[PDB]
């Protein structure tokens, strides 16, 4: 499915790239001090990565567990997002208004 | 129905409820709409209404049209058009509904709009709230409610404010007609009880004017049952009082704004005349067939998703603007010409005229520039309406929350207005004059002429002769002083006589408070020399030539006594007080020898006459010899102990004023008020205006291009570790000078007690 495809080609984007933000600072400008916090090179084991223009989505790429909750109110619903640490499952969770 | 008064969504999608007016009474009734979009792509696709078209883009195209019921029941909900596909990104698509049936229908137009196609005399109601005093009143009631003296104040309160306004009400009775009593008060429901009895009392046949400045209009609009057609509008009862009595003028002007700008009477806002430019101007360029980049929900021009990136012009283009604004210090024996200017904007608009990528659209800035003249011609027949919205277009081209704002659009105007104003610069100096200064709300200018009594002739034949060139046919060129004589180091520090002797200095405020009046005396000596030598040339007959000679002996002997005096009282408790330097906006650098710092001025004063500087030069040796201070040693160097914190295009709304203000070298009355009016400013908008620039800043600083230290070349690419012409980096704008703008923005924060800018400066470190 396409919604599977682009998200799989984001976060396989982002956790292989490593670093949250692949662009030229001329595209997204740094803080040149503060781009230490912006890499991941030891990977973390969860990732919340919030993105509010594409489908949810709970991948495992190379055992980092990467979370989307999305938009909070789309399509007459609200939506959020029950992570269990200690289990690491992802139980979406959603309102009707 | 062939008549409106207002629009607004109705729940569903693409379907608006309208107030129509016809036979006499309002109606309510119901209108569908479609969505037009336009889509954009580099390869050809047609599944499914869907029509190739052609149209200026802002700086292969399809228009689209759907029901907004099932665009919005596929756009998001379904793998379609709207989804990749090669769409290089919706235009249009932001524009509400009724956003959209205001563009295409007007006032002068469920109910299809396929087939829509492009004397008030009923009763008013009011429910004004003064945050608890929400107040209510109708057109055809004798009693006014209030929620939580007050009797006997509001009916003789009435009476004079009515016997004030007789005639003034009279001529708008038949709008709004009076004496009344009134009641003063969970008790929110109150609010429900009374705008529900005023609709069982007035189904429809009324109009309802909902509040003032001190708005609280959601919420208003949640105790206020939502139905209502309605004027949204943004011991002191008097103010309260003067609203009520004012109501049918307001009813009146609104009327002429709606009858002129063909807009429903509810749907326009008083408060904001750049909204009504934006739907006349988006009118016009769709009529000319341009992509219209109107956003409701940013500020930022909606160009499709592009707009959310950040982009170096972009932040170029945003973050910019200061004049390059001409200082020629000096003495000027001349005459000066203080020449007021206005319509800069205005007329630079009308006197105007990829490759260019930064340039607003040429289309657009046409549609632009025929459309002021369409205004300014109505404003020469007086419209009235036509010249205040001429008045406030300088704000619509700056106001990022105009509909569409463009920040290419405030940029290609700023920098023709840059251009504009060197081009004044150079017509004046094309006549044989010299400019003092200039900036975009000011000229002083050296005549070639020595007495006023001889120029007032001159003085408007050269005005005149400026206003008859083309490039300037708009100007509101403006004698607003004659100067016999000036001393001049800036608009914040100069002396002169005027045709009646002025004085102001910013650099005596930084002397300690015993020399601050030593300063103005001497200042005052010193004029009445110069005008004295001047007078004494021109009897015998630059002319200042000897002017020192007339006090400079005076001056040394009061300056040694001075010096004594400082040696036995600096120290002492009795009179330290009087020798403490002041702390101040932008204060600059320490000092330890006060007198010294007068002398400094006073002799810095003196050295900005070009002529003579050798007989200064001679004194200010002998006045130094006192301290045993050496002639040109460092102590004794003028450098200006005010540092500059300009906040530029600063907008007083109540007489749409484009100031550069400054936050250290201003006074703090033309700080906390306007200088062409005198009308205050809010304080937390002005502390807000300082945030935009230190963040703009710190911006600045951060997306800087890196230059070789050397050779001065831009560094092109991203992971050299130094110039190949051997020569290391360096910042553009170096660190230092970013601290120091912090620094400044510290102390200004202190001093006037910004607690908003010093939280945001506390929070950059902590
Ligand atoms: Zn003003
Ligand atoms: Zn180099």
């Amino acid at each position: 499915p396409q919604k599977v495809q682009e998200t799989r080609k984001l976060v396989k984007t982002i956790l292989d790239q490593g670093h949250l933000s692949p662009f030229l600072d001329s595209l997204r400008p740094i803080s040149w001090d503060l781009d230490h916090t912006l890499t991941l090179c030891p990977i973390p084991s969860t990732m919340v990565l919030c993105d509010t223009t594409s489908a949810q989505f709970d991948l495992t790429y190379n055992g980092c567990k990467v979370i989307n909750p999305g938009s909070f109110i789309h399509n007459r619903r609200a939506r959020y997002m029950e992570y269990v640490p200690s289990s690491k499952k992802t139980i979406q969770e959603e309102i009707y208004i | 129905t062939w008549e409106v008064l207002q629009y607004k969504d109705s729940g569903e999608p693409g379907v608006l409820e309208v107030f129509v007016t016809i036979n006499g009474k309002v109606q309510n009734i119901t209108f569908h709409i479609p969505k037009t979009i336009y889509m954009k792509f580099k390869s050809q696709t047609m599944p499914l209404l869907i029509e190739k078209s052609s149209a200026s883009l802002p700086n292969q195209l399809f228009k689209i049209t759907l029901p907004e019921s099932v665009f919005l029941e596929e756009k998001e909900n379904c793998t379609s058009i709207f989804n990749d596909e090669n769409v290089l990104g919706v235009f249009e698509g932001t524009i509400t509904p009724h956003q959209r049936a205001i563009m295409d229908l007007g006032a002068s137009v469920g109910f299809e709009m396929k087939d829509l196609s492009m004397g008030f005399s009923m009763d008013i109601g009011y429910l004004l709230h003064f945050p608890e005093f929400f107040s209510l009143f109708k057109s055809w009631g004798d009693t006014i409610t209030i929620l939580v003296i007050n009797a006997s104040s509001l009916g003789q309160i009435y009476k004079q404010m009515f016997e004030k306004k007789k005639g003034k009400i009279e001529t708008y009775s038949y709008l709004v007609d009076i004496n009344f009593e009134f009641v003063y008060f969970k008790l929110y429901r109150r609010l429900s009880q009374e705008t529900t009895k005023l609709k069982e009392e007035r189904g429809l046949q009324f109009l309802l004017l909902l509040q003032s400045p001190f708005i609280t209009k959601l919420l208003g609009t949640i105790r206020l049952l939502n139905q209502m057609p309605i004027v949204k509008l943004s011991t002191l009862l008097k103010k309260l009082v003067n609203h009520v009595l004012s109501s049918g003028s307001w009813i009146s002007h609104l009327i002429k704004l709606s009858q002129y700008s063909n807009i429903p009477i509810c749907n326009l806002r008083l408060d904001s005349m750049d909204y009504i430019i934006d739907v006349l101007y988006a009118r016009k360029l769709k009529k000319e067939n341009i992509v219209l980049w109107w956003n409701e929900k940013a500020p930022l021009p909606d160009h499709g998703g592009i707009q959310n990136d950040f982009d170096l012009n972009t932040s170029w283009i945003m973050n910019d603007s200061e004049f390059p604004k001409i200082n020629n210090s000096g003495v000027y024996d001349n005459v000066v010409l203080d020449v007021g200017v206005d319509n800069l904007t205005v007329n630079t608009i009308l006197t105007s005229a990829e490759f260019v990528h930064d340039a607003f659209s040429n289309d657009a800035l046409n549609v632009l520039r025929g459309m002021l003249k369409e205004w300014w011609d109505e404003a020469l027949k007086e419209n009235s309406t036509a010249d205040l919205l001429v008045n406030s277009l300088a704000s619509w081209v700056q106001n990022p929350n105009a509909k569409l704002f463009d920040g290419l659009l405030r940029y290609h105007v700023h920098n023709l207005t840059k251009k504009a104003l060197l081009q004044l610069v150079n017509e004046f100096s094309a006549l044989g004059s010299t400019i003092v200064y200039a900036d975009r709300n000011q000229i002083l200018i050296k005549t070639n002429k020595y007495s006023p009594e001889n120029c007032y002739a001159y003085s408007q034949y050269m005005m005149k002769a400026v206003r008859t060139n083309p490039m300037f046919s708009y100007l509101d060129l403006n004698i607003k002083r004659y100067w016999d004589l000036l001393i001049w180091m800036d608009k914040f520090n100069f002396s002169g006589l005027a045709c009646t002797a002025v004085s102001q200095w910013q650099l005596k405020k930084f002397l300690s408070p015993i020399y601050q009046p030593e300063f103005e005396d001497w200042m005052m000596i010193i004029l009445d020399s110069m005008l004295k030598t001047k007078q004494s040339y021109l009897k015998l007959n630059n002319s200042l030539n000897g002017f020192s000679h007339l006090f400079s002996k005076p001056l040394m002997k009061r300056v040694k006594k001075l010096f004594k005096n400082q040696q036995e009282f600096i120290l002492d408790p009795q009179y330290e007080a009087d020798y403490v330097i002041p702390v101040l906006p932008g204060s600059h650098l320490n000092v330890k020898n006060p007198l010294l710092e007068l002398v400094k001025s006073l002799c810095h004063v003196m050295l900005l006459s070009k002529s003579t500087i050798l007989e200064i030069r001679t004194l200010r040796k002998e006045l130094l010899k006192i301290f045993e201070l050496r002639e040109f040693a460092k102590v004794a160097e003028f450098k200006d102990p005010s540092l500059s914190l300009v906040v530029p295009d600063f907008l007083c709304e109540y007489c749409f004023f484009i100031s550069d203000i400054d936050f250290c070298k201003a006074a703090p009355e033309s700080i906390f008020s306007c200088v062409r009016c005198h009308k205050a400013f809010n304080q937390v908008l002005l502390q807000e205006h300082l945030i935009q620039k230190l963040r703009s800043d710190i911006e600045s600083y951060l997306i800087q291009d890196l230059r070789c230290s050397r050779c001065h070349k831009v560094k092109r690419d991203y992971m050299s570790a130094h110039c190949p012409c051997a020569g290391a980096w360096e910042g553009t704008l170096p660190r230092e000078s970013i601290v120091q703008k912090l620094n400044v923005f510290k102390q200004v924060a202190k001093y006037y007690g910004f607690d908003i800018l010093l939280s945001c400066i506390a929070d950059l470190t902590i």
